[PDB]
């Protein structure tokens, strides 16, 4: 009866295939490249051709095939960058065709007034069959839902585009319609509050619809399946993704780049699948890289010792047994060979001087050391031409964790970057200033929160000096082999974001390391983190273990996913934890939101 | 609340319709109202309406930098919007951006000039960017000089990258000109100087560098950098210039250079009989003389 991530995949596959049946005949496929990956999670390429697709084309490639009469456009309908591209795709074969063509566009997830005008002000609105493809969450795992919006971070925090918040809101409301109102909407931060607002608005619009004869049959009552949804704004805690991640999946995302559960290695290069259907990867992904050697050894000598199993046997039937367990002994065999190779590459990566000089800085900054003491180490890294994203993450780390950079050190930093990597990065440093990730200490927007200096400033920033102690962000006495606490994901540093979540879910454990819902017990402490703290109760108007949705507006890291799975195992008795997010984020994606790539050459 | 917005606008309630669309969060309704306002109003009046509301300006601003599918801009819109709001940094960034698309340095510097010209309309607070802009124009110019004189690519590289290329090509006189001009830090410049000479295989002047007393970055960098893909012979020469070192590492450094002999010698000099044993057993009392290792005690 509860929430199952499978119902989202099956529904997604259904709604697409149902639209493909609708296009009678054979098709060519034009898919937005950022959307091709996420589609792969809900349908197979094989399956798409059964339903009559010839070749696959990208909207970004402009080279749409002429072979077929029906051309199918699949792209996100909120994107302005897509509408202009599609209309221009229609006439770019409407004038160099052969037949006349019937054009079809599946908008993800909805048809917008913006679409209907850009398509009209190109003359091609009436020549295109337009339908709506309501994909929202892409279930990447049974406990991980994602909107998969790759520019969601940039758009939300740089462009101030509230589109990510709107989509996220409709997705969560879809869960409510099916499984009941969230008995409690619990959150932290501006955009977390905005989502809670739209959920409140959308709940009232459904009661206004039913009351005013729009029918819709059945009014929404509090869920019996769901305990609460917890919403955290990414901007409340920029430090976690800025840090180099130290889990196995985490280091894969840092070094190789994970996308839509898949990555690339060199045995052009080959694709690896990275989901939890693989037995071995499930036990590996959330584990600190330090003990990945141990974990690989143990499973390697447990494979050859289960090949020692029952091939002695011989009747005729208990070998027919053993032989059927042999595919999985080949799946488990090669699963090991792949990850023993990745681990070997990632190990070499983690041994380089530059890697260690970066981590050294992070570790000092994250521990509360005088940020100034790290200046020479940063200066050298710049002079040793270490990749701009890696340096900028340190710069933002220092800024965000200290309440900004001292004015002298700022100007020095500005000079190094500009002189190190290009004067184009005036723009880059400006963008990081807009992001409020890299600021002078004398700026009003730099100040952390204190109860001391009460007034002055409304957007006061998270106090990492205060919360380091009060939320026990440092645990340098943590077992990586059998982890006792979430800090293991950084080998001594627990993400503030998940600590914040622990203020709601594990109140007693949190006291332990220094039974009401909401923030009760941590009101003061959480006041020291950026933005609104709230606990909106939904009673409507009219038991077993329940599901908890932990939602990240603005992106979540794998380390945070790991720490949440860790808590989920602990709470296995009373709670099923599902993670929702706009996208899976990391330090590099954040800097790319900022880095200007034009070049003066 | 979803087409309760045009209701507000049907009665030509412009600024009010926009506010209700913003409260909705529905980015579609916001575009729709923004689109209505633009067609209806004097542009300057449109800007005033749209600049009072943060989300509105933000979306207006987005559409201006993405109106065919990436790439192309409505740069004209951006300039006027920023001009009527006295947003001078944002206006300057538009011109800087234009400089990065100019195919010749003279035009690129003109855009930088336009860029700078806006910032002197408030001078203070903009000191850094003015200086930064002033620098790039200089660097571009010096790089155009280098290209004609020395016949190689230089225009567009960073200050540091330029020093590197000048040094790797043996033009240390010019590379020192860049350094002095842009006040490149000592520790930065030494790091550059070393890495380039190593790329250059100019073992001769790396050697000539070693002939002075102290280094602002130490000699530890010179060891490792030269050792790696280079001469263990040249590498070894940087011990014992190394001030900042840990006990009995001079030994391992001679070892890493493949000089077990001189390692043994260094081992005996430090009164470490144990390392001397390990070094002699490595050879073996007879092999590689070893006697020579043995004669050293």
């Amino acid at each position: 009866a509860g929430f199952d991530a499978e119902q989202v995949r099956d529904k997604a596959r259904k709604d697409l295939l149902h639209l493909l049946e609708g296009v009678r005949g054979k098709k060519n496929l034009v898919i937005e490249k950022d959307l091709a990956g996420p589609l792969g999670v809900i349908v197979k390429a094989s399956t798409l051709r059964d339903y009559g697709v010839d070749n696959f084309f990208f909207l970004e490639n402009k080279n749409t095939g002429t072979s077929q009469r029906n051309i199918v456009f699949i792209a996100r309908g909120e994107s302005v960058r897509n509408a202009h591209a599609i209309a221009a795709q229609i006439k770019r074969i409407q004038r160099e065709s052969q037949t006349s063509h019937d054009f079809h566009i599946f908008w993800v997830p909805r048809r917008t007034l913006f679409s209907d005008k850009v398509l009209e002000e190109a003359g091609v609105l009436g020549d295109a069959n337009i339908s709506e493809l309501p994909l929202y969450f892409f279930p990447l795992e049974r406990d991980v839902l994602s909107l998969e919006l790759n520019d969601s971070f940039r758009d939300l925090y740089l462009a101030k585009d509230p589109t990510p918040v709107f989509l996220l809101s409709r997705a969560l409301m879809g869960i409510q319609k099916k499984h009941g109102l969230f008995p409690r909407i619990i959150g932290k931060g501006e955009n977390a509050k905005r989502v809670a607002d739209l959920l409140s608005r959308m709940r009232q619009e459904l009661l206004a619809g039913e009351e005013a004869g729009e029918s819709d049959r059945a009014g929404l009552s509090p869920s019996t399946t769901i305990e609460s949804v917890i919403i955290i704004d990414r901007e409340v805690d920029f430090v976690t993704p800025l840090l180099t991640q130290l889990t196995y999946e985490g280091l894969i995302d840092e070094y190789f780049g994970i996308q839509n559960n898949q990555t690339d290695v060199d045995a052009r290069k080959r694709k690896i699948q990275l989901d939890g259907s693989d037995s071995l990867y499930s036990q590996l992904r959330d584990a600190n890289f330090a003990i990945v050697g141990s974990l690989l050894n143990t499973v390697a000598r447990r494979l050859k010792s289960d090949y020692e199993s029952r091939h002695n046997t011989k009747t005729t039937a208990e070998l027919k047994e053993f032989v059927k367990k042999l595919p999985g002994y080949q799946a488990e065999q090669q699963s090991l060979k792949i990850h023993s190779n990745i681990a070997e590459e990632i190990i070499n990566y983690t041994r380089t001087e530059i890697f260690n000089k970066l981590l050294e800085v992070q570790q000092n900054l994250a521990a509360g050391a005088d940020p100034s003491s790290q200046f020479d180490s940063i200066e050298e890294l710049v002079a040793r031409d270490t990749p701009l994203p890696q340096v900028l993450r340190l710069l933002c780390l220092y800024s965000c964790i200290s309440g900004g950079i001292k004015t002298k050190e700022l100007d020095h930093f500005r000079r190094l970057v500009l002189q190190g990597y290009g004067h184009q990065h005036l723009l880059t440093l400006h963008n990081l200033e807009r992001l409020q990730m890299f600021l002078s200490k004398s700026s009003p927007l730099a100040s952390m929160i204190t109860m001391s200096g009460s007034s002055g400033g409304p957007d006061q920033k998270t106090n990492y000096t205060y919360l380091r102690k009060q939320l026990r962000l440092i645990v340098d006495e943590v077992n990586e082999q059998d982890p006792n606490d979430i800090a293991y994901v950084y080998s001594g540093y627990a993400p503030l974001s998940i600590r914040l979540v622990q203020c709601v879910l594990q109140k007693q454990y949190l006291l332990s390391i220094t039974g009401a819902q909401g923030w009760k017990g941590f009101e003061e402490i959480v006041k020291h983190a950026r933005g609104p703290t709230f606990d909106e109760i939904q009673k409507g108007e009219d038991g077993d273990k329940k599901t908890v949705f932990v939602v990240f507006v603005g992106g979540i890291t794998f380390t945070e996913i790991a720490a949440l799975r860790f808590i989920a195992k602990q709470e296995e008795a009373r709670r099923n934890i599902v993670i929702c997010t706009t996208s899976i984020i990391n330090g590099n994606r954040m800097m790319n939101a900022a880095i200007e790539t034009a070049t003066f050459e | 609340a979803g087409r309760q917005v045009p209701l507000l606008l049907s009665m030509e309630e412009d600024e009010l319709a926009l506010d209700k669309a913003i409260e909705s969060g529905d980015t579609d309704l916001i575009y729709f109202v923004i689109h209505q306002l633009r067609r209806k109003l004097p542009l300057a009046s449109f800007f005033r309406v749209v600049s009072s509301r943060p989300t509105a300006s933000a979306m207006v601003e987005a559409l201006a930098r993405n109106s065919d599918g990436d790439g192309n801009e409505d740069t004209a819109l951006l300039k006027d919007l920023y001009y009527q709001d006295d947003r001078r940094l944002d206006g300057a960034s538009v011109f800087i951006r234009e400089a990065l698309q100019q195919p010749e340095t003279r035009t690129a510097s003109d855009k930088l000039d336009l860029a700078a010209n806006l910032l002197q309309g408030n001078q203070k607070e903009h000191v850094f960017e003015l200086g930064a802009l002033k620098e790039a124009k200089m660097l571009l110019r010096m790089q155009e000089t280098f290209e004609r004189d020395l016949t190689d690519s230089f225009v567009g590289l960073s200050v540091n990258q330029t020093m590197f290329k000048l040094i790797k090509l043996g033009y240390h006189g010019r590379a020192k000109k860049i350094q002095s001009e842009f006040k490149v830090p000592e520790r930065v410049a030494w790091w550059i100087r070393l890495q380039a000479l190593v790329a250059k295989r100019d073992w001769n002047e790396i050697e000539e560098i070693s002939r002075q007393r102290k280094s602002p970055i130490g000699w530890e960098p010179f060891f490792n950098q030269v050792l790696q893909a280079g001469n263990p012979r040249l590498a070894a020469t940087f011990i014992p210039k190394c001030t900042n070192l840990e006990p009995g590492q001079t030994i391992t450094m001679y070892e890493k250079c493949g000089m077990r002999v001189k390692a043994a010698e260094e081992a005996v000099r430090l009164k470490d009989t144990e390392a001397w044993n390990r070094l002699l057993e490595a050879a073996g009392r007879n092999t590689a003389e070893g006697r020579e290792i043995e004669r050293l005690g």
